């Protein structure tokens, strides 16, 4: 779950996936169109009263 | 198969320097090799 947007990360032509250091993915490639997406997480915080 | 081709200043020995061998082909063969033999091309 997320957004996906355009990359400038330079994927090598074998590379498929992007890891963060807690080995969740952050970049994907597009399966169909050879692209490469970038993956945020949606929009989060802490509410105070 | 990892493969990596690199420029070289003369012919002494292997320079000093880090050149990573970039994944080009694998293969799904899957057979037992314990020796191995090169080619040579004899004109
Ligand atoms: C699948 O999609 C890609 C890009 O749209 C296209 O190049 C390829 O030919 C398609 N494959 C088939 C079997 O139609």
């Amino acid at each position: 779950t997320g957004v996906l947007t355009e990359s400038n990360k330079k994927f090598l032509p074998f590379q498929q996936f992007g890891r963060d250091i807690a080995d969740t993915t952050d970049a994907v490639r597009d399966p169909q169109t050879l692209e490469i997406l970038d993956i945020t997480p949606c929009s989060f915080g802490g509410v105070s009263v | 198969i990892y493969s990596k081709h690199t420029p070289i200043n003369l012919e002494r020995d292997l320079p000093q320097g880090f050149s990573a061998l970039e994944p080009l082909v694998d293969l799904p063969i899957g057979i037992n090799i314990t020796r191995f033999q090169t080619l040579l091309a004899l004109h």
